[PDB]
């Protein structure tokens, strides 16, 4: 509520019916008729929609993020897949020179597909 | 199949074939996966990879079904893939079994009306009575403000909702969307001869029958002593079960 | 053997490992569709167990 | 219920107050006062324990 | 990621770094995880460690 004000039964300035309704509205209020008439007209189809039920099979909006942290885990694993190719040539650096000519051998022998040695 | 959406059942199949082709490419490419299982001669050059494409598919299926397979990655580049597929298939299996609890026990079915005041609020379901009855006469004389709302709906459309008989009131419940207001002794007979109708509320009031006589008739005493003789003997329960019989419906679910 | 095959079925039923795993893809489809069976039976069991 | 019977306001045989209460009990019933008075006295601590 | 509070997701990550570290530390000075490889192996005085 921004402010608070209320419904007055208007009378002209000087009406004797002012006090006779002022007492009367208090008489309907202390008895409870002003709450009976409000809960008969401000009643109706009370909104069901808010509650729950019965449903919400998990979709892409629900689970969602393990298709992202999976793909971030496989992209990171390819980055450490080339990192073990570079360090294997660095452990092959005490044999040929340090580099490509020893590295192109390992590039080939993986691609022969179970020619193992 | 219900607790996951039908695209999520495909996105798991496209991830079980997706990871298991990536795990084959990394294992074939990584040099640390190649091992020699020859304890006799360790330099006999019997280096070997277990991850063929039929074995890489089986790690993905084996970890997804939570039984686990005999295959374990031992190169680190395949061990992040084997470690992130164990987390994906930890969340899928847990989200399935935590949604499957919801799709087994929820309710039978809730009815949109459960009483008389819920029937007064819902102005979608139209409702009436016989237009020559004491069911109409009760709601017209009532002032209890639940039935003032129900008569104001019926008195507005006395051509529409109010009917001429009990038979024309049941046919408009069976065909239309309607909430006909009977008396409780002919709801018990209808809900045995026709197992697709029900009694929604309890009882709105309490009434009872009686052999009517003219004003000041001498028989109003000789009948009401003879009715009490038929009720102490148990005749009025023998004649009710004989006619309001037990034709048979399913229980309540 | 028939003793070892029945200990795969009982082993995969109670969600525990067994020392034998199917090779030979025609026996991996049996061992893969008995894994999806026992996943759904136990997930349906412990869902109503409360 | 084993049988069914009800509460009658007794009168001596030949009382003119018989019909004047017979109409009157129907008047409290059609208005709803016999359901107000029953649900005020047969109300109380409704048993929680079952739930 | 909601059914555990974001300090629990950290405390189970500092437990994986804590238990697996102390599993390594104990496996250094536990003189029964110095098993015999090569399952035949007439002794040859060479033992190793899985951890
Ligand atoms: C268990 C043992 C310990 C494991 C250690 C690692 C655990 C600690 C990890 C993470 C700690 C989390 C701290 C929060 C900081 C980042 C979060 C964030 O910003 O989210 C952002 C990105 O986030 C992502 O998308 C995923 C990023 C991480 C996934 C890969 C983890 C590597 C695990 C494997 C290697 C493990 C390393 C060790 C081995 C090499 C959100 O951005 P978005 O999602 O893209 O957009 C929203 C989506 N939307 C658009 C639809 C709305
Ligand atoms: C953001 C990244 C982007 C990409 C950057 C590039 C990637 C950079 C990352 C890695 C570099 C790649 C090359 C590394 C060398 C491989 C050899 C090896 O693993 O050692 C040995 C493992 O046993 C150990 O002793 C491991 C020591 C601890 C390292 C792992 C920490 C685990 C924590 C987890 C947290 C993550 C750890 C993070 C890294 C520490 C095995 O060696 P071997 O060859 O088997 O020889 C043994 C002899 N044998 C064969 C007879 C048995
Ligand atoms: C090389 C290996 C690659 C992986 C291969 C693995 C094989 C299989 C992999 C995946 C198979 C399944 C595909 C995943 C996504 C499916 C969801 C979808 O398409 O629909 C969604 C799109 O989703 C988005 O728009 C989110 C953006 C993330 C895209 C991927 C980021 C990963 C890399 C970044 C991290 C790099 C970090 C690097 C490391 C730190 C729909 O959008 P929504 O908003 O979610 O819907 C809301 C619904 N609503 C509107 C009704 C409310
Ligand atoms: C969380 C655990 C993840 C597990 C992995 C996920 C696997 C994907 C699983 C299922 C994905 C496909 C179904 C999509 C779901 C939508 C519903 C649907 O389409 O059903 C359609 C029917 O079709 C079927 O129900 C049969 C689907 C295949 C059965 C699963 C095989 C598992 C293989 C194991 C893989 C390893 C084995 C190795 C190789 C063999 C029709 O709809 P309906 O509603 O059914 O109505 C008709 C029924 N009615 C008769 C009542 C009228
Ligand atoms: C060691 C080797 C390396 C290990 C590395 C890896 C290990 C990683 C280990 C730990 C990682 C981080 C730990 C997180 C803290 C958890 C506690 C907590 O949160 O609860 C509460 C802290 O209040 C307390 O309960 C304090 C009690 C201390 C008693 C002694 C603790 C040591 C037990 C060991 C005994 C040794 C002797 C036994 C010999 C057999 C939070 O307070 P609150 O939110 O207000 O809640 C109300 C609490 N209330 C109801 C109780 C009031
Ligand atoms: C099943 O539901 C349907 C629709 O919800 C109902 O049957 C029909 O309901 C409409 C009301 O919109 C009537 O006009 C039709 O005449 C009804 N069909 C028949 C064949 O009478 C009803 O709730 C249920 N139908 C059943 C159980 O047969
Ligand atoms: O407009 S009023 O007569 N005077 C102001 N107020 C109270 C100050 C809130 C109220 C509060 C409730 C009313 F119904 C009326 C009035
Ligand atoms: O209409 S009646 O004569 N009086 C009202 N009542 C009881 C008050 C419920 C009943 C209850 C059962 C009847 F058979 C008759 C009547
Ligand atoms: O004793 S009565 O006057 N006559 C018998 N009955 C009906 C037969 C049940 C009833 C039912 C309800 C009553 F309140 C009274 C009577
Ligand atoms: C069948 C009809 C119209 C009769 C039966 N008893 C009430 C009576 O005789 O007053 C009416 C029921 C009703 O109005 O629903
Ligand atoms: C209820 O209606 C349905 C279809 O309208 C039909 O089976 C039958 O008339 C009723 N059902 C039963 C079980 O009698």
């Amino acid at each position: 509520l921004i402010d608070s004000k209320g419904y007055g039964v208007g009378t002209p300035m000087g009406s004797p019916y002012r006090d006779k309704i002022t007492i009367a509205i208090l008489q309907l209020q202390e008895e409870g008729k002003l709450h009976m008439m409000k809960e008969k007209w401000w009643r109706g189809n009370g909104c069901p929609e808010e509650e729950s039920k019965e449903a919400s099979a998990l979709g892409v909006q629900n689970i969602g993020g393990i298709f992202i942290v999976l793909a971030a885990g496989l992209v990171l694993s390819v980055f450490v897949a080339v990192g073990e190719f570079l360090y294997k040539s660095k452990k092959n650096a005490q044999l040929e020179k340090r580099s490509f000519c020893s590295a192109m051998v390992e590039e080939l022998r993986m691609s022969l597909k179970c020619q193992r040695r | 199949l219900n607790p996951l959406s039908p695209d999520i059942w495909m996105y798991v199949l496209l991830a079980c074939l997706g990871v298991s082709c990536v795990l084959f490419v990394i294992a074939r490419f990584s040099p640390y996966e190649w091992y020699n299982p020859h304890p006799c001669n360790p330099d006999s050059d019997v280096v070997e990879n277990n991850f063929t494409l039929l074995n890489s598919f089986w790690f993905g299926v084996g970890a997804l079904m939570q039984q686990g397979s005999e295959l374990m990655p031992k190169a680190l580049s395949t061990r992040i893939v084997g470690g992130i597929w164990w987390f994906f298939t930890l969340i899928i299996i847990s989200s399935y079994t935590a949604n499957l609890a919801a799709f087994l026990t929820v309710e039978r079915m809730e009815s949109p009306i459960d009483s008389a005041d819920d029937l007064a609020k819902q102005t979608k379901i139209e409702y009436g009575a016989v237009e020559d009855g004491a069911t109409m006469t009760f709601f017209k004389k009532s002032k209890i403000s639940t039935y003032d709302k129900m008569w104001a709906f019926m008195s507005s459309r006395r051509q529409s909702v109010l009917v001429k008989s009990n038979e024309e009131g049941i046919q408009r419940v069976l065909t239309s969307d309607y909430a006909f207001l009977m008396e409780s002794t002919t709801i018990e007979f209808v809900t045995q001869r026709n197992c697709n109708l029900t009694q929604i509320g309890g009882l709105i009031d309490s009434k009872g029958y009686g052999v009517g006589t003219p004003m000041g008739s001498p028989y109003r005493d000789k009948i009401t002593i003879a009715i009490l003789q038929l009720q102490e003997e148990g005749k009025l329960h023998m004649m009710k079960e004989k006619w309001w019989r037990g034709n048979g419906c399913p229980e309540e679910e």
